[PDB]
């Protein structure tokens, strides 16, 4: 891992999901490591996003 | 989630959650259900998640 962080660009970032409201901004939930979701809450995520 | 409770019985060190990667890798711990973490929460301060 280390040798991949230290030279090559997309391996400097943590990625994250998060989800707003039309009506504010403000966080309704953000999603990043510790998954901790039914096999469901994956795919949709996945597919979507894809 | 049920499964992984009579899970806990049976085994030395079981893979809580492994059906959700195809045999990849567990990402839940053991307290959190004690604790009831119902998924990540906001990142605001959260306490609502627990």
């Amino acid at each position: 891992l280390g040798a991949k962080a230290l030279l090559d660009p997309r391996f400097r970032l943590e990625f994250a999901v998060s989800v707003m409201d039309r009506q504010s901004g403000n966080v309704i939930e953000s999603r990043t490591g510790s998954q901790g979701g039914s096999g469901g809450e994956k795919e949709i995520i996945a597919s979507y996003v894809l | 989630t049920l499964v992984d409770a009579l899970m806990t019985l049976l085994c030395a060190n079981p893979r809580y959650n492994l059906a959700s990667t195809g045999g990849h890798e567990s990402d839940r711990d053991l307290i959190s259900y004690v604790r009831g973490v119902s998924g990540p929460g906001d990142g605001g301060e959260g306490q609502s998640h627990i």
